DNA sequence: CATGTAGTCTAATTAGACTGCATG
DNA sequence: CATGTAGTCTAATTAGACTGCATG
């Protein structure tokens, strides 16, 4: 008969990982409306997707009237900032202050985008955040989303540890994650020529440069001509699953690019969650 | 359009009141019966949607932030988000035509930023209701038409901060705030005598 | 007949290996590419982008005549000595006989050593590049020691930037007229990432100093992006120079570190024009 | 055994007052300034079999950097070298009156294929020659420590030749004497 | 028991706005 | 008389310690 292209709302879009995954699965995208305010983030998406993304600015500026006119939407995705939720921050302000309360902007627009009761059309959503959050912050997110999360660690389909919580209703969200023949499961497969990896998998890559270092004692994960080195941006992109040089835009330093990668999603993980969608919407 | 129906088919109000009980105020104006169905819950943390629905249907959902004092164990924005959550649990399905009202009242504890996340989540700007000789004030969000239309005395924001500054410096609202619940009399059964 | 053989190259001051990049894209088989270079950023680019084919031999002053005679015979000898002590853009230039200027004579020294001298008529090609904006007296000395007069080639004719440069050498057709082609990006607009608007069709000479992007002495930005003017990105400079995009995205280098490598190198389509006649002389794929 | 007269090319330097006093229509070639001499000009002048050059001594009479003299010397030396088909002998000779510094000395020994030998004068004054001639390279000479050589250069630079006559003697047997 | 989509501090080191004039 | 394979200088960014401790 007729499948239709997918209409997507992505809150806290970052570097447009959602759109990247939808394209490479072959799902035709009708609309991709993104909420984001980091100008380095917006530049990556604007460049890497040639103007397809409709940027709408601060998530707090989005009204229900905006969701009505921009919609209807088939997929709502997002991952609000975690710098006030993760225990790694001794000065975290919690879920109800700082940037933590930005989660409620997701919960708000998710409700605004749901089809009116009496409608049966497919509607999917996905919310991600960190596992290393307070036990009551996790409880409050689950009661506001009325769902418990699934824990997926990127280490089973990538070369990096990245334990993340996922709330949503995508088909098969809880099914076992199987590595496919296109996954690079070990650090060696993501290095540039002539470089040798010490470890098979790296610990979690955050925005900070320390996170590349292994253990309490600093540790360099790569050997290059008998000398220790850190990971390069290029190698970190492949660890995450992006196309190499995906973030090489706007004269960004290696720390600026790491800041973008450190906040984003593991691509093969998102690839596994979005894969049953290609039965619901038009293909390439 | 919240239309009014004749007097004999009006029913006793069913009230879900959060963070503050208003049983002593409602029957003072006759909304419930003398003696022994309002539902009051203080800690709403592990309240799930199923809890609210089995708590009977509701006609009025009420929430209020604690007055200026030592009673705010939670962050002031917590009271709003939890209110929004439970409010959506208690809404009837868009089929039935009964009157459903909700209201959130702030006793001058929410700062500028929390006020703006308040109006964004309730999709309306608040009304300030004063008291006269400037004794007290409250900010009110609600879908009750007579609240958002009554022309209260104008109160700029330099006076509301002075009132909240020494109300918290020296320390339950008034009885003139019948005009907060007075508009609801016409919709539900009036009990007196 | 006698089949042609893969070319053997001695590359002095190799930089980011422009020479090998051009030989490969012309389809010329390369048996060995021996490069002398000392900047670690330069070498890392070459090792990565050519997957360890280049033999790095270090400082050009450690290469001796016996090394030249055993590593050879060489068919092609290329180089471009540092110009920071010759170019007049530096008011503190130390001339040709001191500083990094005297490194030119290392090229002159080894060029003489790689020459097939009296008796040997095997084909042998060499190419030395340097800037036009050098002292009059320093120009004549280079051509006296090289015994040949330079040809001036400006990259403005086959790329989106001005770059006037001198070329000494014996490559066939060196003065032959420069010819635009299908793969040459003549306009700045073809060099920009998506969504960015070129103000002009050409930019001024790109050097290592970040003021080279700016269109004039009165400071300027050559790009429109959204609601503001913007500088040229180093990824767009790679396309202006004719390099494959992200060629220098290596080893966590900053955009200034990368512009420092680009602003020193050759314009690829200029080198491609000069190397193209070598296809007749050596085995091609 | 049966030898011919010598043909000497000299740059930067007047030599004939010391040459024929060692025993050698004049067959000298002295060139005023070599920035403009090209290859054919050097070999248009008769084929020499000992080219010679040197820097000026320690006096403020320098329109050139010190290493300009060697580079120009190395250039014309390659011009005057005969092809391997030449059966007669050939030598060269450049020397510095201690004008070059350590960075200039290392370049000198790289371009001239040889490590230089230092000759002293007992009284002092010293001199630093590179050249292929086999005698001076293996000649028994009283050596000097290299920090006394410039401890004597600093003492000679503050107050600011028969030394070469002893070196040019071994050219006796290859070329007609007088 | 190690870990962590951070944050705060510094030295260390770069990154962006200046000087300079010979040359064709 | 506009241009430039640069160099010099000082606000700005970055490496590298540290801080912190709830959570499974
Ligand atoms: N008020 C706001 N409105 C919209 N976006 C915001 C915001 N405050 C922060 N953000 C953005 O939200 C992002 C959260 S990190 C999420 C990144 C995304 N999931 C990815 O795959 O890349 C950050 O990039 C931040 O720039
Ligand atoms: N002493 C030396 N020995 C070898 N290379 C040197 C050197 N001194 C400087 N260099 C290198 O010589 C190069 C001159 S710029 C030439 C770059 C090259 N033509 C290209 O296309 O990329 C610089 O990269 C510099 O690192």
């Amino acid at each position: 008969e007729k499948r239709k292209p997918i209409r997507v709302l992505s809150l806290f879009d970052g570097i447009a990982t959602g759109l990247l995954v939808l394209k490479d699965l072959g799902i035709q995208v009708d609309r991709y409306i993104a909420s984001e305010v980091c100008e380095d983030s917006i530049t990556v998406g604007m460049v890497r997707h040639q103007g397809k993304i409709m940027y709408v600015g601060d998530v707090r500026s989005v009204t229900q009237k905006h969701i009505q006119e921009w919609g209807p939407f088939d997929l709502v995705i997002g991952g609000s900032p975690c710098n006030d939720l993760s225990i790694v921050n001794p000065a975290r302000k919690g879920l109800y202050e700082g940037t933590g309360r930005l989660f409620f902007e997701f919960y708000r627009l998710l409700h605004d985008a749901r089809p009116k009761e009496g409608d049966d059309r497919p509607f999917f959503w996905l919310f991600e955040n960190v596992v290393a959050m307070g036990v009551s912050d996790k409880r409050d997110i689950s009661r506001f989303l009325e769902s418990n999360p699934v824990m997926i660690d990127a280490k089973e389909v990538s070369a990096a540890h990245r334990a993340r919580y996922f709330w949503g209703n995508l088909p098969g969200m809880n099914r076992p994650l199987a590595s496919t023949v296109n996954d690079k499961l070990e650090l060696q497969e993501c290095l540039e020529h002539g470089r040798i990896a010490k470890f098979s998998k790296v610990r979690t890559i955050t925005t900070r440069s320390n996170s590349i270092k292994q253990g309490k004692d600093q540790h360099f994960p790569v050997f290059m001509n008998e000398k220790e080195d850190i990971l390069w941006c290029t190698e970190m992109e492949r660890v995450f699953g992006f196309p190499v040089h995906y973030t090489d835009v706007s004269n960004m330093s290696h720390l600026a690019r790491q800041r973008l990668l450190g906040r984003s999603w593991s691509v093969p993980v998102i690839r596994h969650l979005f894969a049953p969608l290609k039965e619901y919407f038009a293909c390439v | 359009m919240f239309e009014t129906v004749p007097v004999w088919r009006r029913q006793p109000v069913r009230v879900l009141s959060l963070f503050e009980d208003i049983k002593k105020e409602l029957t003072s104006l006759g909304f419930l019966e003398s003696g022994s169905q309002l539902k009051h819950v203080v800690d709403v943390t592990d309240t799930v949607r199923k809890d609210v629905e089995e708590w009977g249907p509701f006609d009025l959902v009420y929430g209020a932030t604690p007055p200026l004092g030592h009673t705010c164990d939670r962050p002031p924005s917590w009271y709003l988000f939890q209110f929004h959550r439970l409010l959506q649990y208690a809404r009837p399905k868009p089929g039935s035509p009964r009157p459903f009202f909700w209201m959130f009242v702030d006793n001058l504890v929410l700062n500028k930023e929390d006020l703006d996340v308040a109006s964004r989540f309730l999709e309306m700007e608040p009304v300030t209701i004063p008291d006269v000789h400037l004794q007290n004030a409250v900010r009110v969000w609600s879908n009750i038409p007579a609240i958002r239309s009554r022309h209260w005395a104008l109160v700029s924001e330099e006076e509301l901060s002075l009132l909240a500054q020494n109300k918290q410096s020296s320390k339950w609202p008034t009885k003139l705030v019948k005009n907060c619940f007075l508009p609801l009399r016409e919709y539900f059964k009036y009990f007196s005598t």
